[PDB]
RNA sequence: GCUUGAGUCUCGUAGAGGGGGGUAGAAUUCCAGGUGUAGCGGUGAAAUGCGUAGAGAUCUGGAGGAAUACCGGUGGCGAAGGCGGCCCCCUGGACGAAGACUGACGCUCAGGUGCGAAAGCGUGGGGAGCAAACAGGAUUAGAUACCCUGGUAGUCCACGCCGUAAACGAUGUCGACUUGGAGGUUGUGCCCUUGAGGCGUGGCUUCCGGAGCUAACGCGUUAAGUCGACCGCCUGGGGAGUA
């Protein structure tokens, strides 16, 4: 079941982190769109805001690098 | 592509009413104005396949029209290719 | 699979989550995978070979639970 | 020896071997212990009861240190993945932290041929 | 012209010129008919990694609308200033007036 | 002359479409230094190899190359070859919604021209990992192999050449017509959006199956059904796609 089409949201923006970390693990991989029910369209506007926030050290990579 | 007030501003110079955008004297001055344009950018890309091939179809597409025009009108034809600045 | 063991907690308890941790992490499914390299025609071959096993188990199997087996 | 009270240690495992090493907390390593070391050879030491004398033989040898608490960071994969840790609670050992630390590229190079065996 | 987002990171230790960064680079962008729409500071912000041994860093966003060529220039005076490490200059459909999230 | 074929204009959409330039994280290798001490690595088992001139393990610092975990999906884009981090710049196509506009401007195409995986070639760089050749160690009756330790072309880059693949859907392109069922993905309209609901309507797409076709296998509105237009091709096996 989707949230970002419950919320109608057009753009995930890559600067909220407080919904961010749900779609990550405890490692900070990217979870599966099979688990959370994210719409196919959102999926990859999800994924493309966390790979910008990887870079901006507002997400990390691993749980392990230091 | 080309810009919107481009566009608008050679329907308004080539047609009847600035509103017709699909007779044959409109179309190949759009298409000239792209393969005109697209001369600088295959000057620096010229391993640009893909888009090359897009270009040769608005040549293509150029050369039905005035084919077209030549035999529907000769008078138009014969001041089509004078103005635009082309020899065939 | 970074885990800290909490106070009042035995070593089993930490041993046994430390093996669960491990799986959801793919942290055993990832070395094994990436151990020999595998072709770009063999990882797309096999690629299509499991979405035929997925699909010709859910429908193709179903045929029998509508018939009876005796 | 300057009596360090805790340290870590470090289980590398690998489908032949598996080499055990107790350091601290800044690494700095203060004695070791190998499956085939152990009398094992071949085929006998990589099995998860040939890790455990890994850990038994170098825990008897950071006996002069005084170590307390002493957490696990594994690496690599193996048959003594687990054993290895089993026999260094069975040393009086309180468990700290267990930490995973094999090294996973993000396809970066390329791995070996296929074995065709 | 064309909307852009930039957000910029820079060192702890000349935390007190970003006001004199930001006066700096507003004035860059207004001398060429640029509007300047949102502007934000997020403070001394704590890292999620470490780049290049320090663990935080003082986070700016500016929303712009300047001409493409006074913004590649921008891009190359994060470059060689040493106060600011990475920046994410980026283009925008639409312009946003809106609060951040961490403004929030 | 006409407007349904074909095209143009306005407004949006989704996308590893193409060319160029930056940058990020993880890992391997090497180099340097600390701690440490007798083994490491590999195999079915070993041995060659590396180690007491201090290895392997572990920690720190530097260098360099190549590739982008997760997302990732009988998912997407492209004429095909094919395309995967994230960011900017230049650019090709598809598609949808209503509304005007030109008025058969169309389809196919021998010769011709362009593009065309990988391997290979020429010139200049680059070279971390992998690896034809070559080397040693095994295996074996032998082993010019499989397996092991190493290792050079090559793989990468710029610019030319080559012009071939099980380059395949083993199915040429274009238009028309003929029962259905369950999905993916991307639009758009309308009904109380009383929530992702219900209800129509376009593009592309996976799986099943009816009539029909088929030598059978199977195909089956994305045809291998029923047609029309045009092109390519074939005529027993070998000799031979050879002289
Ligand atoms: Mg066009
Ligand atoms: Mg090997
Ligand atoms: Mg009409
Ligand atoms: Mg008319
Ligand atoms: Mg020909
Ligand atoms: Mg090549
Ligand atoms: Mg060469
Ligand atoms: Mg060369
Ligand atoms: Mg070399
Ligand atoms: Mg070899
Ligand atoms: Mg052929
Ligand atoms: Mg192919
Ligand atoms: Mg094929
Ligand atoms: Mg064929
Ligand atoms: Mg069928
Ligand atoms: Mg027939
Ligand atoms: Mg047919
Ligand atoms: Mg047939
Ligand atoms: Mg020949």
């Amino acid at each position: 079941f989707c949230r970002f089409t419950a919320e109608g949201v057009q753009e995930i923006d890559y600067k909220d982190i407080a919904t961010l970390k749900n779609y990550i693990t405890e490692s900070g991989k990217i979870v599966p769109s099979r688990i959370t029910g994210t719409r196919a369209k959102y999926q990859r506007q999800l994924a493309r805001a966390i790979k910008r926030a990887r870079y901006l050290s507002l997400l990390p990579y691993t749980d392990r690098h230091q | 592509s080309l810009s919107t007030e481009a566009t608008a501003k050679i329907v308004s110079e080539f047609g009847r009413d600035a509103n017709d955008t699909g007779s044959t004297e409109v179309q190949v001055a759009l298409l000239t104005a792209q393969i005109n344009h697209l001369q600088g950018h295959f000057a620096e890309h010229k391993k640009d396949h893909h888009s090359r091939r897009g270009l040769l179809r608005m040549v293509s597409q150029r050369r039905k029209l005035l084919d077209y025009l030549k035999r529907k009108d000769v008078a138009r034809y014969t001041q089509l290719i004078e103005r635009l600045g082309l020899r065939r | 699979p970074v885990i800290k063991v909490r106070e009042n907690e035995p070593f089993d308890v930490a041993l046994r989550r430390f093996k669960r941790s491990c799986e959801k992490a793919g942290v055993l499914a990832e070395v094994r995978r990436r151990e020999f390299y595998e072709k770009p025609t063999t990882e797309r071959k096999r690629a299509k070979a499991s979405a035929v096993k997925r699909h010709a188990k859910k429908l193709a199997r179903e045929n029998a639970r509508r018939t009876r087996l005796y | 020896r300057k009596q360090v009270s805790d340290g870590v240690a470090h289980i590398h495992a690998s489908f032949n071997n598996t080499i055990v090493t107790i350091t601290d907390r800044q690494g700095n390593a203060l004695g070791w212990a190998t499956a085939g070391g152990s009398g094992f050879r071949g085929s006998r030491k990589s099995t998860p009861f040939a890790a455990q004398v890994a850990a038994e033989r170098c825990a008897d040898a950071v006996k002069e240190y005084g170590i307390k608490n002493l957490e696990v960071m594994v690496k690599g994969p193996g048959p003594g993945r687990e054993s290895t840790i089993r026999a260094l609670n069975a040393a009086g050992f309180r468990i700290t932290n267990i930490t995973d630390v094999t090294p996973i590229p993000h396809n970066g190079c390329r791995p070996p041929k296929k074995r065709r065996v | 012209m064309r909307h852009y987002e930039i957000v910029f990171m820079v060192h702890p230790d000349q935390s007190e010129q970003v006001p004199g960064m930001i006066e700096r680079y507003t004035a860059a962008i207004t001398g060429a008919e640029g509007k300047i729409h949102r502007l934000e500071d997020w403070g001394r912000r704590q890292l999620a990694y470490p780049i290049n041994k320090l663990h935080k860093a003082h986070y700016v966003l500016m929303n712009v609308e300047a001409p493409q060529e006074v913004i590649d220039e921008l891009e190359t005076t994060f470059r060689f200033n040493d106060a600011v490490i990475r920046s994410m200059v980026m283009r925008t459909k639409h312009a946003v007036t809106e609060a951040s999230p961490m403004v929030k």
